[PDB]
């Protein structure tokens, strides 16, 4: 509670922002990391106005602090974005994404042989070598592939 | 008489530019007007040693078209042949004493040009080979590249997917070096490029070619975009997968491809040409499948019809 | 034109009375005078993914009667089609660039009804689809009751089987229904039973139907008799041999039927209908499968022929 | 003013406001009709206060006309919902989701064997009231079920 | 001696209570002290005629957990016999020349009460045989519902899934109905339902029952949940498919369960119980199989040892 | 406890060069100093999902002579676990509360990384996973170096055949790259080349490699040469054919060779190692699968028996 306006929408009551979302990730962001899954009030801004993207989408997600790793996760999506937590109408925390060294349940072997295709496991990368650029390595099958192409299935 | 009157069509070699021309000349016509009871009282054998249904399917609606019955066997799903030792030599020594053509798929290369040595006067014509020849294959696709450029020479023709292994674009290459100027860029991963004994003939001719790994590189110059299938055998699964496997085309790439570029796939295409490629009118694969029944009407004419009025 | 010039006979339920009228009387002149030269020079496709021999030898004997060529495929026994992830849409957009009508049969219901949307201006006649249609099928069991009993409507009908499983007689009871007053008697075992959908669709159309455990209840009235199998797999071994496998006729059962019933069965008929029945009047299951020749022929005559002479 | 309601909401001068929706259908409507895949202002809202009927979700999707066919593909979803237009800052038009007379594209066939499951094929379901349920008959295969059935799998 | 020293183990209509008593009372302490070189020197033959992996790597490291030898076979398109030619009756004859004990698993019904009357005085444990027993596989579910309910009698059994064909819940109820004051809760598919034989014996030993139409109508009063593959080749693809919002099992429903409930199943389970079930307190499935260890060797001992003092 | 004790054997990546010396140290004992009563009572699984007739024979053979008792299988077209609708999930949970270990080769990649996430404490040993792992292979063949060569370090070592696609080669590279200064020679066909991947690893490490055309240019520097069989279908018949006067190997290009140098093979050998190499004493391939039996004894020693002191 304040001004709010949507051009640069205002104010929730303790909660988590992440501002600055390329552009078209933000709902990737919510599908992927199922951040819509709460019963608490998300208020969400897609194609914004900025400073320096231009234009940029952001997340509101009040009452929870997702952090320290939830913020990683979305390095490989939106690494330029940072996660304002909130308490009391105040910013008391800004994180920024930094590559992680395991990206779990997100991801898909773009081996056609790999076991964990058909299977109750949760896919499982290794991550390295930051930005010159990229390889994951699939727990199960230990093939190195790169990042863009297990970014397209 | 005209030149391929009881020739037998076994390789693309063989074939002079004239002889293509004429091919391709006599599919216009018969495209044009049909002569539906040319080939009346003939029967052709068609036989597929190793099961193709896409080629026969179009030999046979071919030879339906002219007028003649077919009589013959798909296999490689056991229909009672090469059953007790019995040679190729033989098998076509008895097929050559009631059919008046033999049309013939094998596995093994070398198989249609053996046919040959114990046929008689019953032309061979080859239908495919094993990895060597497909004639066939080639004449429908020169004939659409004619119809569509409006010529066979000078042309720009990229060729994308496996090189080394693809039997069609071995062939096309030799026959598109027939003619005159053509320029080609060849676009494959390292492990499947276009042979060393093609790239030499194309040198030895004074061809120019080049290779590239993207197709963005070279759309702009294109006139005809022939895609082929990798085979995923062909590497292993994480091989494909990788950054090898894009040499796929979808509907954005052709964003400045020439008003009269052409895309042509032999098929099936499982992956490397994606669906929203057809509804552009770039897309002519479908289009190069139906060129098929008039090259090969036109081959089965020009050979058991020894005057043909044009 | 004729309302089903070019039409795609997929569905009993896309066609209305009148087309089945309309064909039920063409059949009539084919069986009467032939028009053997009639689809002379069309080429037709026979694509039966799935095999089923005696619906192939009668579709191709009809294309034969009337003049047309057949290329095609059987298979279900590995004849080279499916190879490298092909899909059905781009099957049938390469067989429809040279055929005239595609008749195909395939395991998954649904197939004839998508070969549609790339068949372009080709007809598609569908020769079965997995559990869900058989036109073909219904067309010549309609043909059947209107040459044996006069007409299609104010019949007593009786339906005996497997009803629930038994793609015909679901067929059959949607074209009966079109139709006005007849009467339905379902005689199946209880874990074999018509399917509420038919039956809720009768009471909705106020049509009389009921159950009954021995066809001797309903002998007397019957005017068409029409059998089915059951596959002992539907039931266990002990649950067929039970009790339950009488649903079987045999010739004295037949003492007090009417002169003019009949026993129909689209076969085959392995021991649900006895052979000492054959020998009777009343038997017209081969018949039955003789007219399935000109309610075939009289399709093809109306789709691929815009006006007929009569 | 303050009986909190909006706090200052994003009062769009033109578009598309789905208001009603029943709470966690919100993200599947924005999922299914691929509704973000534009580039105009949208702002979403999850888990909004209804204090009338029930709890809510709500898209605002700017300079957006989405009619009359696109209306009623919401009534198998959100069949509480009123979209309402917006031309110059205030309702212009407030419809009502109806059932239409065919669900296109976004829903599966239950029925395994139906072809359309491997081809590349866009679903068409005929929908019918049947006055208890709502039966979806499968353009392809033809069986019928439950929009129950359906809308699982 | 013991009293099943010595005795063939064919069906659980021929074990009384007092039998089904002793050999869970064996298998409990075989649990708890195990005794490694109990058959040490014995050959146990595993004649699987029907391949069925988990079923027979079971009773083989049961036969090796009591220190057994162990030669036998499995027979999906393999080893010669039954044949053709060869009798079962001989092959018994002959094998119980070779061993001390033959555990079989077989296709038709009764091969093993016949094998029984060839095998001199060789016991014969059957392990399957068609659609009639497989008394293995009733201990091992009694023995795991006694060690997790602590009793045999006053239960609340529910039992789900394909209850017209599934094997082990027709065993399973008639074994628990030896004991006293089980209440039945059949829910299942109609067209899948209990048989009216197990329902009217249950009815004869004045034993409750009723018949639900969802788990989640009974998840409140409910001690063991056994859960029955449904087997989808006896079921339309569609029909399998339309049934309520299924007969499936995910833990949402196991919110109302009781603390002590368990969810049993023969294995394997496709689909019908949800990954999540696995994680719960009431999920005992694994563990019903590794009982199933327990109770071969059980059984084994009994049958093999006169006297057993452990 | 040992180091290995009750640790999953899954890749070489996650064993250490203490570890592989820890491994090679207990077998050369066991060779030495048998102890056949050493898994008296236990009972491990011979789960072979892919058919390999020689390493199952090793591996029961190393069971069995440390007394272990065995139940498992093979599938190549049998018996029923996996299925399609089992998954491995589940039968791994089932079959780890039978046994003690499971020993597992599988066709897909990480279906053994996947067993230790199902198998509670029983530990899983890899015998080969689809094109990833294989680490008793390398165990023994390292064993077999250390044997002949005194040393693990220091070593000449050329590899030879197809470096692309053997999973023993790319093993046995990581394997003898934890060790100091050993130099690599890859003599391979280069559409058959040592990925780029291990090449870059090695580069990191500072090993010296080279990449050389024939075995002839390295005969006399080298100490052990690993031949690989080349496998025909990732070539062409023609491909396969041409390559220089080979890279097989026959005893007059031996002539050269240290005194101390041996060929190694992982088998089998079809053509690339002619007989006459093996009446030499460079031949050590027989050898190599009889140290097998010793690799796979320790390695099985050391994971269930808690501190081995022999
Ligand atoms: N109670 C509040 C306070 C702030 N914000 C959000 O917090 C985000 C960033 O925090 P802030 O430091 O206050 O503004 P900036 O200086 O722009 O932060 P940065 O420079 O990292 O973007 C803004 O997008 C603003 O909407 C919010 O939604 N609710
Ligand atoms: N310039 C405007 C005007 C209205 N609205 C939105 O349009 C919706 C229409 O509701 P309205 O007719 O203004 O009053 P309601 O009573 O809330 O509509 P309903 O009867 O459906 O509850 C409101 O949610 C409001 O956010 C808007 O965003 N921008
Ligand atoms: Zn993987
Ligand atoms: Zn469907």
């Amino acid at each position: 509670m304040t001004h709010d306006n949507k051009l640069q929408v205002e104010a929730i009551k303790r909660g988590t922002v992440i501002d600055h979302i390329p552009a078209q990730i933000g709902f990737k962001l919510l599908s992927l990391f199922k951040l819509t899954e709460t019963d608490q009030r998300i208020t969400i801004g897609l194609n914004l106005p900025s400073g320096e993207m231009g234009r940029k989408d952001l997340i509101k997600i009040e009452n929870t602090f997702l952090s320290e790793d939830q913020v990683d996760q979305l390095a490989l999506y939106a690494p330029q974005a940072t996660v304002n937590r909130i308490d009391n109408y105040e910013v008391v925390g800004k994180s920024r994404p930094s590559l992680p060294e395991r990206i779990d349940n997100v991801l898909v072997c773009p081996n056609s042989n790999c076991i964990s295709h058909a299977e109750p496991v949760s896919s499982s990368f290794a991550v390295r070598k930051r930005a010159n650029d990229i390889a994951l390595k699939c727990k199960y099958c230990e093939k190195e592939f790169s990042h863009n192409v297990v970014l397209a299935n | 008489a005209n030149p391929l009157y009881q020739k037998h069509i076994i390789s693309i070699n063989d074939l002079s530019r004239d002889d293509l021309n004429l091919v391709l000349a006599t599919a216009a016509k018969l495209k044009a007007n049909p002569q539906p009871e040319l080939l009346k009282h003939k029967v052709i054998a068609s036989c597929f040693f190793e099961a193709s249904t896409r080629t026969r399917l179009s030999f046979e609606t071919s030879m339906h078209r002219l007028g003649a019955s077919v009589v013959g066997f798909s296999d490689s799903a056991n229909t009672s042949l090469g059953k007790k030792g019995e040679t190729l030599a033989d098998t076509i020594s008895v097929i050559s004493t009631y059919v008046d053509a033999i049309v013939m798929r094998h596995p093994q290369e070398g198989a249609a040009r053996l046919a040959t040595e114990f046929s008689g006067n019953v032309p061979v014509l080859n239908a495919g080979d094993g990895s060597n020849q497909h004639p066939t294959q080639t004449l429908l696709d020169l004939f659409t590249i004619q119809e569509t450029q409006g010529r066979l020479d000078n042309l720009h023709v990229a060729m994308v997917g496996d090189l080394k292994y693809g039997r069609t674009v071995h062939s096309l290459t030799q026959a598109l070096a027939k003619f005159d100027g053509n320029r080609f860029y060849f676009i494959a991963p390292d492990a499947l490029a276009m042979p060393q004994y093609i790239l030499d003939m194309l040198d030895e001719k004074g061809i120019a070619w080049s290779l590239h790994s993207s197709i963005e590189e070279v759309m702009a110059e294109v006139d005809i975009l022939y895609m082929t299938r990798v085979q995923k055998e062909r590497l292993d699964p994480s091989e494909y997968a990788n950054v090898k496997a894009q040499f796929v085309l979808r509907a954005s790439d052709l964003h400045n491809a020439k008003a009269n570029m052409k895309v042509l796939h032999p098929l099936p295409r499982v992956d490397e040409i994606a669906t929203d490629v057809d509804k552009t009118p770039h897309a002519w694969y479908f289009q190069q499948a139906g060129n098929g029944i008039f090259a090969r009407q036109a081959l089965l004419a020009l050979v058991l019809n020894r005057d043909l009025v044009l």
